[PDB]
RNA sequence: GAGCUGUACGUAAGCGUUGAUCCAGAGAUUUCCGAAUGGGGGAACCCACUAUCUUUAGUCGGAUAGUAUCCUUACGUGAAUACAUAGCGUGAGGAAGGCAGACCCAGGGAACUGAAACAUCUAAGUACCUGGAGGAAGAGAAAGAAAAAUCGAUUUCCUGAGUAGCGGCGAGCGAAACGGAAAGAGCCCAAACCAAGAAGCUUGCUUCUUGGGGUUGUAGGACACUCUAUAUGGAGUUACAAAAGAAAGUUAUAAAUGAAGCGGUCUGGAAAGGCCCGCCAAAGACGGUAACAGCCCGGUAGUUGAAAUGGCUUUCCCUCCAGAGUGGAUCCUGAGUACGGCGGAACACGUGAAAUUCCGUCGGAAUCCGGGAGGACCAUCUCCCAAGGCUAAAUACUCCCUAGUGACCGAUAGUGAACCAGUACCGUGAGGGAAAGGUGAAAAGCACCCCGGAAGGGGAGUGAAACAGUUCCUGAAACCGUGUGCCUACAAGUAGUUAGAGCCCGUUAAUGGGUGAUAGCGUGCCUUUUGUAGAAUGAACCGGCGAGUUACGAUUUGUUGCAAGGUUAA
RNA sequence: GGGUAGCGGAGAAAUUCCAAUCGAACUUGGAGAUAGCUGGUUCUCUCCGAAAUAGCUUUAGGGCUAGCCUCGAGGUAAAGA
RNA sequence: GGUUCGUGGUAGGAGAGCGUUCUAAGGGCGGUGAAGUCAGACCGGAAGGACUGGUGGAGCGCUUAGAAGUGAGAAUGCCGGUAUGAGUAGCGAAAGAAGGGUGAGAAUCCCUUCCACCGAAUAUCUAAGGUUUCCUGAGGAAGGCUCGUCCGCUCAGGGUU
RNA sequence: GACUCGGUGAAAUUAUAGUACCUGUGAAGAUGCAGGUUACCCGCGACAGGACGGAAAGACCCCGUGGAGCUUUACUGCAAC
């Protein structure tokens, strides 16, 4: 309250809506991938067993953040491109479940 | 109560210990007893009441139940009190 | 198992081991009023009638029983009106009223208030009124939730989430499903059709009652055939049909038994306390007892106990009972219903793009080649089968009962009420509504003497104490007095303070106490104000009581644990 | 002896009367209504210490942001006086 | 431990504490006298705290933590008590007097006589309303605006055909 | 009636009071502050100038985004027709 000069939020406008069918990817960055042995198979069901990622919201998108050093075949629902080329720059394979 | 009217008892408190003496009356709604020659006490009586001449009555005072021990004639000290079936009616038993 | 005839301060007459008083179960009696019900009535009263009996010479009296109204249902009578209906009468059943100021469901439904005004909105479907109830109610076995590809009645909790939304898009209002738990349980009809009547006479076709049958979705049933059951088994009065009993066990409603110190000594009115020795403990709970007790008393742990009544659990009795497969000719599967328009309401959702649910009104389907839903709507797909009914548990609340608990109160508190309190008192009435606890261990409650009409005292006595004396533990302050150390009748005073003789004392022994001639200085306290000694406000005085709290969220700082992790909720 | 009752009665009319209440009785409840107003708000010492202004306001004796106070922490061509 | 600069203060911010009730745990005091209460010339920088003695007659500190119904001088605060005004206003329309009596006590109770007042009432019935106030015998705390032996008051008995 | 005596015995009010006057000063009108001027201590009967005396949180006046009653071609409603 303002004491009657009008409040802020009544002198902007509203913007926008939500998206009913709005996707929210879990993000697992490179550098905890590192945690894991060398030619390993990383899928979901892993990560949530090591306890990397708890609750898997409409997926697993890996993200470039950090560097890898691990030859891995990774298979998550999304990879950013950064993370397709990281992972295959080191050895691995990705595949898109 | 552990003792009624008639009974031989020996008070264990008061200014009347080591004394006893036989239980002449029982108050066992104030938990009280009458002992012959205990707990004296002097009753400054007016003329009207029965004694025509009135003055102050050297009298017994009622004591605590629980100031007195039941004597057991065999010992002749005293003893609490047990309770064991003949058969017909329990009886009062020394231990 | 020895006293008893209730409080409570009596007098009298009595009762009790040939077992009283007392405690528990079960009976009997139970005036009048009150729904109040034979009629009336200003509640606790008045006045009957009809039978039967009783009393009197008969009136006059007495006793017992019946006699309200409505609903339902038999039966009888029975009008306008011929049959008949209404009406009227009799007999059965049933209802009526109250309340736990709670919880539950329904009908009806505010305003203050918030929105810094106010009208939509909020408060709130709250308060309140009315009806219905039940120990719970409501809900409930998908025309559901969904769309991780599946779940499998309802309810309640945690979460989702202050999210999605709603909203003069303001103030505010605010889900749900998924996920995690508590608890779990499923069933009966209507209709096809079959049988048996009953009627209409559509006169062998139709609709009405009773029984069988039958209960559901890529369908189920009827209907055809087929296999086994016809109590072999199974199930029950909590739904699934409904009323009965028994017996045994166990719990409740009285009780019983129950260890160990009269230990010594000290103080004291008294010992349970101190000091010094013992002892019991499945018992060191609590209370009482002349001060604080495991061993004094009632008890406590443990172990026993019920003639009678009630509850519960079993078992027996009793009662009741068909359930698989195969086809799809045909038939059935809830109609003024679903739905729609108009007007409202409920949905978190304010008419909105407004699905879903209900009410009034009007219109009004399909009916298995069928129908509904997935948030306008269409198509596809998926999931379901409405317009009938029943259903325990997990949940809500407490007038009550039993046993306990409290970093809850302790008499201005705690209930309004510790005490004869919803009293006294106030009010026409609805209604409002107090104040008021403590002698002592024990009445031992002050014989007797003295003054006084008494009251009240002074002795004497009781008691530990009476300066504990029947309202009587303690006994502050205001306020009222008596006595006296210092001062005071030439003084102008917010009353003190600083200096200070004189006089009087003698301490928690201090460069002490009381008083104060005289001298200097000096306009209370609080509130509110630019500013108050204020001729501004408040307080007569003293005492008690009397105002930033808690819950749940947000944020920030401190602390602690763990740390790319941390943490669980129910 | 009766009748009319508060969103109401009654009034040869005054806002007149309805139980010493009437421009809308009384009582209980909603209810601790609301009160930007007035009053009040209880122990101590230590350190610091304002404001009575601007802007906007159905705002003017209210409020909000800024200014001025305080506590903590940061950071350095130290920028303050 | 020194040095330097500081230490008036309302609203208000910050800090450290005092005291109250309750709890826990340790450790104590108390009938050879607890709490409370009264008094004093004692101690601490403050809130405050001891000691000694009287009263009191049975419970209460201390230490460390914890929790709050935690501190009053003001609210025309609420309840209670008690002042002040003050021996003041008032004692509610009115005619009394003396003698005798009763009694502890008499202007005030009883009796006598005279006087005075009402008399379309201040008389006699009676309805309402009240509900025992009526009668008799005791009484004199309170009530009665004084007094009181008296009473519509207190206590007993009675009384309504 | 007042007043005196005997009996009985309230109240409003009240921060504490040992409570003069003048001129001044001050929140601008002082018993209480300054400078002077007066004044022995305690009462009783009287009078009201002051204590901005008591009494009532001023009804006038203004203010409050307070009420209430009333009006209308204020706004929005509702009954009724
Ligand atoms: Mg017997
Ligand atoms: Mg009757
Ligand atoms: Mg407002
Ligand atoms: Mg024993
Ligand atoms: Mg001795
Ligand atoms: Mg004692
Ligand atoms: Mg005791
Ligand atoms: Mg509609
Ligand atoms: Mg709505
Ligand atoms: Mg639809
Ligand atoms: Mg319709
Ligand atoms: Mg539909
Ligand atoms: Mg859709
Ligand atoms: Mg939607
Ligand atoms: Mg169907
Ligand atoms: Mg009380
Ligand atoms: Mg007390
Ligand atoms: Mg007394
Ligand atoms: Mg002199
Ligand atoms: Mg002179
Ligand atoms: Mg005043
Ligand atoms: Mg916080
Ligand atoms: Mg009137
Ligand atoms: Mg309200
Ligand atoms: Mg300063
Ligand atoms: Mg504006
Ligand atoms: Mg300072
Ligand atoms: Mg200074
Ligand atoms: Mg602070
Ligand atoms: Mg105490
Ligand atoms: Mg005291
Ligand atoms: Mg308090
Ligand atoms: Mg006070
Ligand atoms: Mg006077
Ligand atoms: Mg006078
Ligand atoms: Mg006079
Ligand atoms: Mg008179
Ligand atoms: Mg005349
Ligand atoms: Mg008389
Ligand atoms: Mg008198
Ligand atoms: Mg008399
Ligand atoms: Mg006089
Ligand atoms: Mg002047
Ligand atoms: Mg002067
Ligand atoms: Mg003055
Ligand atoms: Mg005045
Ligand atoms: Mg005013
Ligand atoms: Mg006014």
């Amino acid at each position: 309250f303002e004491g009657g000069q009008l409040p802020l939020f009544r002198r902007i406008p509203k913007r926008g809506f939500t998206n009913i069918n709005r996707k929210e990817f879990a993000i697992v960055n490179l550098d905890v991938l590192n945690r894991f042995e060398d030619g390993t198979e990383v899928t979901p069901e892993l990560l949530v067993e090591t306890g990397i990622i708890r609750n898997e919201k409409s997926g697993i998108k890996i993200l470039s953040n950090g560097n890898i050093e691990k030859k891995l075949t990774v298979k998550a629902n999304k990879f950013s491109a950064a993370a397709k080329e990281a992972i295959e720059a080191a050895g691995g394979k990705t595949e898109v479940i | 109560m552990h003792v009624k009217k008639g009974d031989k008892v020996k008070v264990i408190t008061g200014k009347d210990k080591g004394k006893s003496g036989k239980v002449l009356a029982a108050f066992p709604k104030k938990d009280r007893v009458l002992i012959e020659g205990i707990n004296m006490v002097k009753k400054h009586t007016k003329p009207s009441n029965v004694n025509p001449q009135g003055g102050i009555l050297n009298v017994e005072a009622p004591i605590h139940v629980s100031n007195v021990m039941l004597l057991d004639p065999k010992t002749g000290e005293p003893t609490r009190v047990g309770y064991e079936v003949k058969g017909d009616k329990k009886v009062r038993v020394a231990k």
